C-alpha cells in the first residue's frame, strides 16, 4: 500500500506521505522562536562562502525550510511569485497566514497526483501582518497541513531541540526582548550558528554571527 | 465538411474563461503578474479588430484534420476515424517533454507530415510562469 | 444581418395589496401587417408568478422558456419549494445579464405576492436593472396606457375641490381590472398597435385566474 | 484463488470467459436493501423498505422522481445511484425542453442501458454497481423497467431487488395472475406491493418511517407517500 | 494517464539499462564503418539480404542527407528510416530555410543526437536501436565523421566501424589508418576493412560506399550558375564498386 | 520503490536521484579552480582513442556565453540539451536586460530544470553534473557545481566525476585563496595527475580552458601540450 | 475510446452539442447559477463593440468620527458604494462584488481593506473596459487599521483616493461650499451638519463608523 | 488535539463558518477538510448572489458530497477525502438541523 | 504633465504620476487613465519581484530596458496606449545619475532633460541646488505659458516640498 | 439569398388545414428553376412549408427527413417546435436560415395546427397564415373566409379550398415572380393527407 499516494492503508494511513516527512526528517535543522516583539529563526572548508537558509519572501514576511534544497528553492519562488502577485491584484501586502496558507496549497497540489512528486520539504514561516505587530509563525507539512507555532523545530534533530523548548519555553511568559529570544535560540540550537530576527515594519536582520550570545550561553 | 474554418469566434467571454492563470487572492480575475503580457494591459476586451486571416490561419489544420475524419466517418465508417484519433491521443499524452519545442518525431509519421514544411516549420516562435514546474502542471493538470 | 425586430404590443403590471394584476395585448404585428391577433403575451410561470418579455417576440419567448427551465431546476434542487418572487426576480436578473453584451432586446416584467402575501411588481431593464414597483406599464403605448393609470389609481396633481392633495385609495381587484379595461380600450382607440384583444392574468392567494376581454379589431 | 488473477479490472477476461469484475457489481446490488415494484394495466407502484444508520438518524430517500410522468428506484451504491439519477433526470429534461414531449419510459430506459454499458468495457472507470426500478405512464400506458447495472435493461409487471427481494420476488410469481387485472382501483395495487415487500422482511416491519410508496397512472402523476401518508396502507 | 512512466531508467549502478541494451542491438547489427581521407570521407556497409529474390538496389543503407553530408547505420533499420526522414526535414526547416544554407554536418549531427536523445526521456517510447556513422563536409569545418549512438552521444572521428565486425575492423583501421590518406587510398582500405569484415559473398552487390569528396555539377542537374555548387555526396555503382574489387 | 523518480522509499530518499548521482562516479573526473585574478577549468577525456578527433571533441568544456563556461560530467546528450537550454536562457537575459546573465541566475535556472525532470514521473533526472566558471560585476569571478539532484553550490576549486573524493582531498591539502591563475593551471594539472587512472596525463586526454582577465579561452592542443611540458607533466 | 468512438456517432443544429450553451439554457443542470464570475454573451461576429455600440449629487469626505456620505448600495454592513453610471451594471457588479467581499471576510477572517475592495473593483472593471459597464462607484468604508477610506472607481479603470470627493451636477457648488468649511477636527454633529448644508447647497444621509455604516435619513 | 504544548490551540480551528447560520466541524485530514469548506463556502455565497437567499442547509451539504462524489463520476481527485464534515445549521425550511 | 532633470549629482523629477521602482530607481508616467497605471503597477510589481529574487537591486538601464519590452509586449496584442514613461535612477555602480524616456511606442532614448528653453539654460556641471532652480524657473514659465517634485540620491529618494 | 422560394399560403378548416406553394425558384429576376417543390410532407399528419433560400429550403428539409428518421427508432407541435429551435439558435449564431417555414398539420387529438416561423424565431398561429407577399396579398382574402376562431366550424373544406384557389390565382396576377403551377395539400382529420401536385392557376 506503499507505492502510491492514492492508496488508503488498510489503517487509513497514506503512507507516501508520510515518507516525505520522513525525507523532511534527514533535512538540516531549523528553529524558530516567536517572542512579543520579533520572531528569531536559526539553523567543507573549501566552499565559497559569500554565494543563510532563511529566505526572504516578502519586506514583512520571511521563509526558512528543511528538508530537500531544490524542492525549497521551487516552493520559495512560487510563494514570492505569490507574494507579489497578491501586492499588485489587491493594494495590501499578503497576510502572513495568506501565505502560509498559499504554501501548504502548492505542497497539497503536488499531492493531488500520483504522476508529481509531493515536496519533501517544511517551512517555517515567520513575520507579522502590514500595520501589524503580533508575531506570527507557521509550520508547513509535506502534505499541505500548517499550524501556528510559540516555537518549533524541524530536521535532523528536531527531537531533542523540541523537546528543549517544550521546557524552556513558557506559554505565559514568552520571551519579551528581542535578546532573550535570541538567547533561547541559541541554547536550543547549542543543544545539538545562524539567527535571523525579524520586527514589526519590515525589519529584519541577520545578526551578523554575534559570537557574545555563543560565549554568554557556554559560561552559563 | 468544410474546406475554410466556420466556427472562428468565441460565443461567450468571461474574466474566468482563462484558466490555469487565476487570481489565487480572488478567483474571478486574471493574475496580471502570472499572465506576463505588460500588465492587465492585455484586457480581454482588446480582443477586437482582428487580422481577418488569423482566426482561420491559427486553425486552418484543424479544420483539415476534422473534414478528413467527417471523409473517413462517411465512407470507412466511425471505425476509421476512432481508430485514428485515439492513435493521435496516446501519441500527444504520452509525448511529454517540457524543454523541447519540436514536434513528436511518430506525430509526423501520423499526421503524414515526414516530407513536408510549412511556416509552422520554419519559424516556431520570462520573469515568471516559463518555468519547468508550470508545464508540469500544465500537464497534469496540478 | 439584423437579429432583432420589433413585434409590437403592450403589457401593464399592477400591483395591489393581496393582488398584483399583469394585463397585456393580444394582436401581433409586424410593420404594418397583423402577423396575429391572439398571441398569448402573458404567462403563468408556476409558484404564484406571472411573466412577460415584451419587445422583440422571439427573445421573450426564449427568456421565458430558460426562466421556466430554471423554475424546474429550482424545484428539483428545493425540493419543490416555492420560489419566492424575490429570488425569481434575481432569477431573471442574472438570464437577462448574461447576455449584456448580445441582450434579449425585451423589457420584462414579473408580478406575484411577496412572503408577506403583498401584491407585488417588478420589471427589468433589457440589461437587468430592476425595481419593486406598484404599477408599470411596457410597450409601444405605455406612454398612453400608463399617465391614465396614474392618474386614477394614484390621484397625482389632483386636489381637494377648491381645497387648493386628494388622499390615495385602496382598490379592489376588480375595480382595477376595470381600471385596466377602460386604459385598453382608449389605447386602442388611440394607438394602432394596441391589439384586438385584452387577456389579463390575476394573481391572488387563492392561485392565478386568467381573463380575457375583447378589442377592437381594427 | 486463481480468480485473484483474472478479476483486477473490467478489462481483463478469465480463460473461462467470466469478466469477474462486471460479476462483483451485479453482487453489489445484493448488499441492497429490498425494494419492490409492480403495475396494472393503468397504474404503476413502487414500493421501498428504506433504512437508516442509527437510530439518532433519518431514513435515506430510496426511490425519485424524473418528471411528472415517470419516477425511479434505488438499490445498491448510493453514489452511482446519485450519478444515474442525475443523467436519467437531465435526459428527462433535455426532451422537454428541445421537443416538449414527454420522454418514453423504454426510451429513457434504453438512454440508461447504453451510459451504464461504457463503464463496463473502459479500463479507467468501474461499472454503476446500482439496481434501478423505472415506472411511468405515458402512451403506451404504465411501465416498469428493472436496471441492471451490468446494462441490462427489462420491462416487468413486476419484480423485487436488493438483499432478500429474492422472497418477493417469488411471491410476485405466484400473483402476478392477479395483480395485472388491478385497474382504476390504484388503493388495492398498494396494498398488494406492500404485501408482497412484507415477504422478504427479517427482524423488522413497515412502518410510516421504513416504509416508503409512490404510484402513477391514467389520473395520478408521479406521487410519492412516504411518513404519515403510508400508514393508509402499512 | 496524464502521464506515462520513464521507459528508460537508471539502474542501481548507475546505468540506463535501455541505453545499454540499444547498444547491444547496435553491437547485434551488421558492420559498417567509415573513413575520413584528407580530400574525402568513406562510408561502407554490407547489403545483407535475407533471399537473393529481394533487389539490392533497394537496400539503400546508406542515404543522403545534405548535398554534402551522408549517413549510414547498424541496426534497426526502420529506426534509421525514420531518423533519416526527420534529419533531412530538420536541416530544411532548422536551418536551410532560416539561413538559405545546408547545415554543417557538426550542427546537422547535433541535431540528429538531440532526436536521438529525447526518446531516452519519453515514457512512450523506447530508444532508438541504431547507431549512425554521418560524413560530410563544410565550408569551414572541412571534411568530419561523426559517430552517433543510441544514447544521442558524438564524437568525431578519424576512422569508425560499428556492428559485429566493429573491434576488428576498429583495429584494422587503427593498424591501417595514416594522416596522409588520398580518397582513393581510403576507399582501397575501406574495401579491404570490409572484405575483412564481412561474411560470405563479397561482391560489389553485396556493399555499398559512398563518399563525400569534390563537387560534381553532373550530378547538379542543372548548367549556369558558376557558383553553384554539384553535390559532393556520391554513391558508387556496384559497376564502380566491383571495378574497385578487381584492384 | 526504485522504479521511478517519484516514489519515496520508506526511508524517506528517492533511489532514483541516488543512481543518477551515482551515474556521474563513472564519469571522467572534472576540476575547477578560483584564482584571485581568474578561474581554472580542466577535465579528463576518460573516452579516448587514437582514431577520435582530439583536436576537435570538444566534448567536456562548453561556454555558454561571455564570462561564462561550463564543465560538463555525465551524459554527453543530456548535457548538450541542458547547454543548449542554458545558452538560450542567457541570451533571452541580455535581450531583456541589455546587461550580461549573472552567473548565479543562470546556475539557478538550470538547477531548477534538472530539479523538475526529478519531479515529473514522465522524465528521468539528468544523469549529468556541470561545474560553472564565470564572472559577473556583482559578485566577480564565482564557480558553481550541480547534481542530477538540481542542488547547486558555490566552490573555490572543485571536483566531479569517477575520484571526486581524491581529488577534492589534494585541493583541500594544497589549495590557498590568494594564488594566481598560473598557479592554479599548475595546481589543477597536478592533481589531475594524480587523480587519472591513466598510466600517464597525456595532452590528448586533457581538456583545458580559463577564464580571466572579461576573456575566455579554450585551449587548442597545442598550447595544451605546451602548459603540460611548463607544468613538467 | 468509446468516447473518442461516441465523438463519431440534431443537436449540432440547435448547438446543444456546446457545454456551455446546455449550460445558458440550464439542460446541464443550474450550473450556470453555480459559478462565480458570471459569463457574459458576446455575438459571434468580427467587431463585437461595433453591434454593441449599435445596440444626482454626492459628497463623501474623511473626518474624526468617520466618513459622512451625502442609490449608495449596501455592498455590505461596512462597505458603501454609489450607484453611478448604467444603473443595471451598477447593481449587478456591485452585487457580485459584495459577494467577492463575503468570499474574503470567509476565507482570510478579516474585515476586507477598503483599498482591497476598490483595487478588486477596478480591476473587474478594467477588465471589461471599452465594452458598456458605465459605472463611477464612490467606495466608502472604516477599518480599524485603515481608519476612514475614500475610493473613486470610474468605467474607464481610473481609481483615485482623496479627503474629499464631489461628484454629481452640482459637484463645483458642493465643492465650494464645503470647502469653505471642511475640517478634519470636526465634532459628529457638526460635521452632520456641514454634509447637510453643503448638499442642501447642491439642492440622505450615512455616517460610517467601525461597528458599520448608519444611515441618518 | 495538541502535538504538542508549543501548538497555539488558538488556531486549530476544528470549526468553522460556512454560512451565517451554517457551520461545520472537522475531523480528519486537514487539507481535504479545507478543500471541502473552500467548496461549500463558494456554493453558498454563490447561492446567495443568485437566488438572493440562504442556502438550505440540506443543499448546502448536498453540495458538499457532490464534491465528495468527485473521486469517481461526478473524476478530479486521486482518491475520496479522508475526512467526514459534520454539518449544522437553520434554516425557514426545516429549523436546526444537523447533517 | 511630466518632467525630469538629469544633474552632475541626482536625477530630478516632477509631475502635475509615480511608483517607486526601488530605493535608487523612479519611475514616472503620463499617458490614459487605467492603462498606464495598470502598466506602471504592472512594472513595479516585476521590479520588486526581481529585487526580491537577487536580493539586489537592478540597475537603471536594466530597469529601463525592461519597461521598453513590457511596452513593446504590451502593444503587440492591442491598440497603442497614448502612455510615455520617464525613468529615473543612480546607477549605484557606475555611481552617476540616469535618466530614461519610454513614448507610446517603446522608443526608448537616455536624455539630459524631457517632459510630456532648458537649452538655454540647462548646464550638465550643475548641483541639485541649481537643478531646483532650473525646475523652478521651468514651472514659472509653464505657468506663463497657462506639482509633486522627486530627488533620485546617493541617499535614495527624496520629496520636495518647495514645489 | 440567391435561389428564393416565393410565397406560401395556408388556411385552417372544418375539419383539417389547407396549404399552398408555387413550385418555383427565382435566381433574382431570372425564374431559372421550375418543379421547385417547396411544400415537404413530414409523415402523415403535417406538412412543413419553406419559402426563401432554396438551398436552406433543402437543408431545412433534409433535417426533417432526419428527425422523421430518428422518431422512426409525430406530432406537428413537435416539428414545429424543433424547427422553431433550430431557427432561433441559427439567428443567435448569427448564421440565419434565410427561410419563412410554416408547420401545418392536425394533432393526434384532432386540433389544426399552424405556426409560421422565420429566420428571425417570430412565431405566431392564426386561422390563416402566408409568408412573403402572400402575406399582405393572401392572407386579406382568406381572412376573409376565416375572420376568427369561431369561423373554423363554419368553414367547408371545399369552401377553404376554393379560397386557396382563388388566392394563388391573386398572387400569380399580382406576384411577379409567381409561377402559374402550384402545389396543394389538404391534412384532413378523417381523410388524412392529400397532397395535389402540379396544380395550376386556371
Amino acid at each position: 500500500y506503499d507505492r502510491a499516494l492514492s492508496i488508503f492503508s488498510p489503517d487509513g494511513h497514506i503512507f507516501q506521505v508520510e515518507y516525505a516527512l520522513e525525507a523532511v526528517k534527514r533535512g538540516t535543522c531549523a528553529v524558530g522562536v516567536k517572542g512579543k516583539n520579533c520572531v528569531v529563526l536559526g539553523c567543507l572548508k573549501l566552499q565559497d562562502t559569500r554565494i543563510s537558509k532563511v529566505s526572504k519572501i516578502d519586506s514583512h514576511v520571511v521563509l526558512s525550510f528543511s528538508g530537500l534544497n531544490a524542492d525549497s528553492r521551487i516552493l520559495i519562488e512560487k510563494a514570492r511569485v505569490e507574494a507579489q502577485s497578491h501586492r499588485l491584484t489587491l493594494e495590501d501586502p499578503v497576510t502572513v497566514e495568506y501565505l502560509t496558507r498559499y504554501v501548504a496549497g502548492v505542497q497539497q497540489r503536488y499531492t493531488q497526483s500520483g504522476g508529481v512528486r509531493p515536496f519533501g520539504v517544511s517551512t517555517l514561516i515567520a513575520g507579522f501582518d502590514p500595520r501589524d505587530d503580533e508575531p506570527k509563525l507557521y509550520q508547513t507539512e509535506p502534505s499541505g497541513i500548517y499550524s501556528s507555532w510559540s516555537a518549533q523545530t524541524i530536521g535532523r534533530n528536531s527531537k531533542t531541540v523540541r523537546e528543549f523548548l517544550e521546557k524552556n519555553y513558557d506559554r505565559k511568559e514568552p520571551p519579551a526582548t528581542v535578546e532573550e529570544c535570541v538567547k533561547l535560540t541559541v541554547r536550543s540550537l547549542l543543544e545539538v550558528i545562524e539567527i535571523t530576527v525579524v520586527k514589526p515594519d519590515s525589519d529584519i536582520v541577520a545578526l551578523s554571527s554575534e559570537e557574545i550570545n555563543q560565549y554568554v550561553t557556554q559560561i552559563e | 465538411m468544410n474546406i475554410v474554418p466556420q466556427d472562428t469566434f468565441k460565443s461567450q467571454v468571461s474574466t474566468d474563461q482563462d484558466k490555469s492563470v487565476l487570481s489565487s487572492a480572488v478567483p474571478s480575475l486574471p493574475d496580471t503578474l502570472r499572465q506576463q503580457e505588460g500588465g492587465a494591459v492585455p484586457l480581454s476586451t482588446q480582443l477586437n479588430d482582428r487580422h481577418p486571416l488569423e482566426s482561420t490561419l491559427k486553425n486552418w489544420e484543424t479544420t483539415q484534420r476534422q473534414r478528413q475524419m467527417e471523409q473517413y466517418r462517411q465512407i470507412f465508417g466511425i471505425a476509421e476515424p476512432m481508430k485514428r484519433t485515439m492513435e493521435m491521443e496516446i501519441v500527444n499524452r504520452t509525448d511529454f517533454n517540457p524543454l523541447s519545442t519540436n514536434g513528436s518525431i511518430h506525430r509526423d509519421i501520423l499526421l503524414n507530415k515526414e516530407c513536408s514544411i510549412d511556416w509552422e516549420d520554419v519559424y516556431p516562435g520570462t520573469m515568471v510562469g516559463d518555468d519547468v514546474h508550470s508545464k508540469i502542471e500544465k500537464q497534469l493538470g496540478i | 444581418f439584423n437579429p432583432y425586430g420589433d413585434n409590437g404590443g403592450t403589457i401593464l403590471g399592477i400591483a395591489g395589496e393581496d393582488f398584483a394584476v399583469l394585463a397585456g395585448d393580444t394582436r401581433n404585428i409586424t410593420d404594418y401587417s397583423i402577423n396575429s391577433r391572439y398571441e398569448p403575451k402573458v404567462f403563468d410561470c408556476g409558484d404564484n408568478i406571472v411573466m412577460s418579455a415584451n419587445g422583440f417576440a422571439a427573445d421573450g419567448d426564449a427568456l421565458v422558456k430558460r426562466f421556466k427551465n430554471s423554475v424546474k431546476w429550482y424545484h428539483f434542487d428545493h425540493n419543490d419549494k416555492k420560489l419566492s418572487i424575490n429570488s425569481a426576480a434575481r432569477n431573471i436578473q442574472h438570464l437577462l445579464y448574461g447576455k449584456r453584451f448580445f441582450p434579449y432586446y425585451v423589457h420584462t416584467i414579473i408580478a406575484g405576492l411577496d412572503e408577506d402575501g403583498k401584491g407585488a411588481v417588478y420589471s427589468f431593464d433589457p440589461v437587468g436593472s430592476y425595481e419593486r414597483e406598484q404599477c408599470r406599464a411596457g410597450g409601444a403605448a405605455a406612454s398612453l396606457i400608463m399617465p391614465f393609470l396614474d392618474n386614477q389609481v394614484n390621484f397625482k396633481n389632483q386636489y381637494e375641490p377648491g381645497t387648493n392633495k386628494k388622499p390615495l385609495k385602496y382598490l379592489s381587484v376588480e375595480e382595477v381590472i376595470k381600471l385596466v379595461r377602460d386604459s385598453f380600450t382608449s389605447a386602442t382607440e388611440r394607438h394602432i398597435q394596441v391589439g384586438d384583444g385584452l387577456e389579463i392574468l390575476i394573481v391572488t392567494k387563492d392561485g392565478v385566474r386568467k381573463e380575457f376581454y375583447e378589442l377592437k379589431r381594427d | 484463488m486463481f480468480r485473484n488473477n483474472y478479476d483486477g479490472d473490467t478489462v481483463t477476461f478469465s480463460p473461462t470467459g467470466r469478466l469477474f469484475q462486471v460479476e462483483y457489481a451485479l453482487e453489489a446490488i445484493k448488499q441492497g436493501s429490498v425494494t419492490v415494484g409492480l403495475r396494472s394495466n393503468t397504474h404503476a407502484v413502487l414500493v421501498a423498505l428504506k433504512r437508516n444508520a442509527d437510530e439518532l438518524s433519518s431514513y435515506q430517500k430510496k426511490i425519485i422522481k424524473c418528471d411528472e410522468h415517470m419516477g425511479l428506484s434505488l438499490a445498491g451504491l448510493a453514489p452511482d445511484a446519485r450519478v444515474l439519477s442525475n443523467y436519467l433526470r437531465q435526459q428527462c429534461n433535455y426532451s422537454s425542453l428541445v421537443f416538449n414531449r414527454k420522454l418514453a419510459v423504454e426510451r429513457a430506459g434504453h438512454l440508461l442501458c447504453d451510459k451504464a454499458q461504457k463503464n463496463t468495457q473502459s479500463y479507467g472507470g468501474r461499472p454503476y454497481g446500482v439496481g434501478l426500478l423505472i415506472i411511468g405512464y405515458d402512451k403506451s400506458g404504465a411501465h416498469l423497467l428493472e436496471f441492471q447495472p451490468s446494462g441490462n435493461v427489462t420491462e416487468l409487471y413486476g419484480t423485487a431487488i436488493g438483499a432478500r427481494s429474492q422472497g418477493a420476488k417469488t411471491y410476485l410469481e405466484r400473483t402476478l395472475d392477479t395483480f395485472i387485472k388491478i385497474d382504476g382501483n390504484p388503493d388495492e395495487l398498494i396494498k398488494a406491493g406492500v404485501e408482497a415487500i412484507s415477504q422478504s422482511l427479517r427482524d423488522e416491519s413497515l412502518t410510516v418511517d421504513n416504509l416508503s410508496i409512490a404510484i402513477v397512472g391514467k389520473d395520478t402523476p408521479f406521487t410519492i407517500y412516504d411518513g404519515e401518508a403510508v400508514a393508509k396502507y402499512i | 494517464d496524464r502521464y506515462s512512466f520513464s521507459l528508460t531508467t537508471f539502474s542501481p549502478s548507475g546505468k540506463l539499462g535501455q541505453i545499454d541494451y540499444a547498444l547491444t542491438a547496435v553491437k547485434q547489427g551488421v558492420t559498417s564503418l567509415g573513413i575520413k581521407a584528407t580530400n574525402g570521407v568513406v562510408i561502407a556497409t554490407e547489403k545483407k539480404s535475407s533471399s537473393p529474390l529481394a533487389m539490392s538496389e533497394t537496400l539503400s543503407k546508406v542515404s543522403l542527407l545534405t548535398p554534402d553530408i551522408g549517413a549510414v547505420y547498424s541496426g534497426m533499420g526502420p529506426d534509421y528510416r525514420v531518423l533519416v526522414d526527420k534529419s533531412r526535414k530538420v536541416a530544411h526547416t532548422s536551418y536551410k530555410r532560416i539561413y538559405g544554407e545546408y547545415p554543417p554536418t557538426k550542427l546537422l549531427v547535433s541535431e540528429v543526437a538531440k532526436i536521438m536523445q529525447e526518446a531516452t526521456q519519453s515514457g512512450g517510447v523506447r530508444p532508438f536501436g541504431v547507431s549512425l556513422l554521418i560524413a560530410g563536409h563544410d565550408e569551414f569545418n572541412g571534411f568530419s565523421l561523426y559517430q552517433v549512438d543510441p544514447s544521442g552521444s558524438y564524437f568525431p572521428w578519424k576512422a569508425t566501424a560499428i556492428g559485429k565486425g566493429s573491434v576488428a575492423a576498429k583495429t584494422f583501421l587503427e593498424k591501417r589508418w595514416n594522416d596522409e590518406l588520398e580518397l582513393e587510398d581510403a576507399i582501397h582500405i575501406a574495401l579491404l576493412t570490409l572484405k575483412e569484415s564481412v561474411e560470405g559473398e563479397f561482391n560489389g552487390d553485396t556493399i555499398e560506399l559512398a563518399i563525400i569528396g569534390d563537387e560534381n555539377p553532373d550530378l547538379l542537374g542543372y548548367t549556369g550558375i558558376p557558383t553553384d555548387k554539384g553535390p559532393r555526396f556520391r554513391k558508387l555503382t556496384s559497376q564502380e564498386i566491383n571495378d574497385r574489387l578487381e584492384a | 520503490y526504485d522504479s521511478r523518480t517519484t516514489i519515496f522509499s520508506p526511508e524517506g530518499r528517492l533511489y532514483q536521484v541516488e543512481y543518477a548521482l551515482e551515474s556521474i562516479s563513472h564519469a571522467g573526473t572534472a576540476i575547477g579552480i578560483m584564482a584571485s585574478d581568474g578561474i581554472v577549468l580542466a577535465a579528463e577525456r576518460k573516452v579516448t582513442s587514437t582514431l577520435l578527433e582530439q583536436d576537435t571533441s570538444t566534448e567536456k568544456l562548453y561556454k555558454l556565453n561571455d564570462k561564462i563556461a561550463v564543465a560538463v560530467a555525465g551524459l554527453t546528450a543530456d548535457a548538450e540539451i541542458l547547454i543548449n537550454t542554458a545558452r538560450i536562457h542567457a541570451q533571452n537575459y541580455l535581450k531583456t536586460y541589455n546587461e550580461d546573465i549573472p552567473v548565479e541566475i543562470l546556475v539557478r535556472r538550470l538547477s531548477d530544470i534538472k530539479q523538475g525532470y526529478t519531479q515529473h514521473g514522465g522524465l528521468r533526472p539528468f544523469g549529468v553534473s556541470f561545474i560553472y566558471a564565470g564572472y559577473d560585476d556583482r559578485y566577480g569571478y564565482q564557480l558553481y557545481t550541480s547534481n542530477p539532484s538540481g542542488n547547486y553550490t558555490g566552490w573555490k576549486a572543485i571536483s566531479v566525476g569517477a575520484n571526486t573524493s581524491a581529488a577534492q582531498t589534494l585541493l583541500q591539502m594544497d589549495y590557498k585563496d590568494d594564488m594566481k591563475v598560473d598557479d592554479a593551471i599548475e595546481l589543477a594539472l597536478k592533481t589531475l595527475s594524480k587523480t587519472t587512472d591513466s598510466s600517464a596525463l597525456t595532452y590528448d586526454r586533457l581538456e583545458f580552458a580559463t577564464i580571466r582577465k572579461v576573456y575566455q579561452k579554450i585551449f587548442k592542443p597545442q598550447e595544451i601540450k605546451d602548459i603540460l611540458v611548463k607544468t613538467g607533466i | 475510446m468509446q468516447a473518442i468512438a461516441d465523438s463519431f456517432s440534431l443537436v449540432k443544429e440547435l448547438q446543444y452539442d456546446n457545454e456551455q450553451n446546455l449550460e445558458s439554457d440550464f439542460v446541464t443542470g443550474a450550473s450556470q447559477f453555480q459559478r462565480l464570475a458570471p459569463s457574459l454573451t458576446v455575438p459571434p461576429i468580427a467587431s463585437p463593440q461595433q453591434f454593441l455600440r449599435a445596440h444626482t449629487t454626492t459628497l463623501a469626505f474623511r473626518f474624526q468620527g468617520g466618513i459622512i456620505v451625502a442609490k449608495v448600495i449596501e455592498i455590505n454592513p461596512f462597505l458603501l458604494g454609489t450607484m453611478a453610471g448604467g444603473a443595471a451594471d451598477c447593481q449587478f457588479w456591485e452585487t457580485w462584488l459584495g459577494s467577492q467581499c463575503r468570499l474574503h471576510e470567509l476565507r482570510e477572517k478579516e474585515r476586507i481593506s477598503v483599498a482591497a475592495a476598490s483595487k478588486i473593483l477596478s480591476n473587474l472593471v478594467y477588465q471589461y473596459k471599452g465594452a458598456g459597464l458605465s459605472m463611477g462607484t464612490m467606495i466608502c468604508g472604516y477599518t480599524r487599521k485603515e481608519g476612514p477610506t475614500i475610493y473613486y472607481v470610474d468605467s474607464d479603470g481610473t481609481r483615485l483616493k482623496g479627503d474629499i470627493f464631489c461628484v454629481g451636477s452640482g459637484q463645483t457648488f458642493a465643492y465650494g461650499v464645503l470647502d469653505s468649511n471642511y475640517k478634519w477636527d470636526l465634532s459628529v454633529e457638526d460635521a452632520l451638519y456641514l454634509g447637510k448644508r453643503s448638499i442642501l447647497a447642491a439642492a440622505n444621509l450615512y455616517h460610517v463608523t467601525e461597528d458599520g455604516w448608519i444611515y441618518h435619513g | 488535539r495538541a502535538t504538542s504544548p508549543l501548538l497555539e490551540s488558538d488556531s486549530i480551528e476544528k470549526i468553522v463558518e460556512i454560512d451565517r447560520h451554517i457551520g461545520c466541524a472537522m475531523s480528519g485530514l486537514t487539507a481535504d477538510a479545507r478543500s471541502m469548506i473552500e467548496h461549500a463556502r463558494t456554493a453558498a455565497v454563490t447561492h446567495n448572489l443568485y437566488y438572493d437567499e440562504d442556502i438550505n442547509v440540506e443543499s448546502l451539504t448536498q453540495s458538499v458530497c457532490d464534491l465528495a462524489l468527485r473521486f469517481g463520476e461526478g473524476r478530479l481527485m486521486s482518491r475520496p477525502f479522508g475526512v467526514a464534515l459534520l454539518i449544522a445549521g437553520h434554516d425557514a425550511d426545516d429549523g436546526y438541523q444537523l447533517f | 504633465i511630466i518632467l525630469g532633470i538629469r544633474v552632475q549629482d541626482s536625477v530630478i523629477l516632477a509631475s502635475s504620476k509615480t511608483r517607486q521602482l526601488s530605493p535608487h530607481t523612479l519611475m514616472s508616467f503620463a499617458g490614459e487613465a487605467g492603462d498606464t497605471v495598470q502598466f506602471a503597477e504592472y512594472i513595479q510589481a516585476n521590479i520588486q519581484l526581481y529585487s526580491i529574487r537577487e536580493d539586489y537591486e537592478l540597475s537603471p538601464q536594466a530597469v529601463s530596458s525592461f519597461v521598453r519590452q513590457e511596452l513593446a509586449k504590451s502593444i503587440r496584442s492591442r491598440r497603442p496606449y497614448q502612455v510615455n514613461v520617464l525613468i529615473g535612477g543612480y546607477d549605484k555602480k557606475k555611481n552617476k545619475p540616469e535618466l530614461y524616456q519610454i513614448d507610446y511606442l517603446g522608443t526608448k532614448v537616455e536624455l539630459p532633460y524631457g517632459a510630456h528653453l532648458l537649452d538655454h539654460h540647462y548646464r550638465p556641471d550643475m548641483t541639485t541646488e541649481e537643478g531646483l532652480d532650473l525646475l523652478k524657473l521651468c514651472v514659472q514659465e509653464l505657468e506663463k505659458r497657462m506639482v509633486i517634485v522627486k530627488i533620485v540620491d546617493k541617499d535614495g529618494i527624496r520629496q520636495v516640498d518647495d514645489f | 439569398p440567391i435561389v428564393t422560394g416565393t410565397s406560401v399560403i395556408s388556411m385552417k378548416y372544418d375539419n383539417g388545414v389547407i396549404i399552398a406553394a408555387d413550385n418555383l425558384g427565382s435566381y433574382g429576376s431570372l425564374l431559372r428553376f421550375n418543379g421547385v417543390e417547396r411544400l415537404i410532407p413530414v409523415g402523415d399528419n403535417t406538412v412543413v412549408g419553406i419559402s426563401g433560400d432554396i438551398s436552406d429550403m433543402q437543408h431545412i428539409e433534409r433535417l426533417l427527413k432526419d428527425l422523421v428518421t430518428e422518431n422512426a427508432y409525430l406530432e406537428p407541435s413537435y416539428i414545429f417546435e424543433y424547427l422553431a429551435t433550430v431557427m432561433y439558435q441559427r439567428r443567435s449564431k448569427m448564421n440565419p436560415l434565410w427561410n419563412a417555414i410554416i408547420v401545418a398539420g392536425v394533432q393526434s387529438n384532432g386540433d389544426q395546427f399552424l405556426r409560421y416561423v422565420n429566420l428571425l424565431g417570430v412565431t405566431y398561429s392564426s386561422p390563416t397564415l402566408a409568408t412573403g407577399f402572400g402575406a399582405h396579398m393572401a392572407n386579406p382574402l382568406l381572412r376573409k373566409v376565416v375572420d376568427r376562431e369561431s369561423d373554423i366550424p363554419k368553414t367547408t373544406v371545399q369552401v377553404a379550398e376554393e379560397a386557396i384557389v382563388n388566392a394563388m390565382r391573386v398572387l400569380y396576377y399580382r406576384d411577379a415572380r409567381s409561377s402559374r403551377n402550384f402545389s396543394l395539400a389538404i391534412i384532413d382529420k378523417n381523410t388524412g393527407l392529400t397532397f395535389k401536385k402540379n396544380l395550376q392557376v386556371e
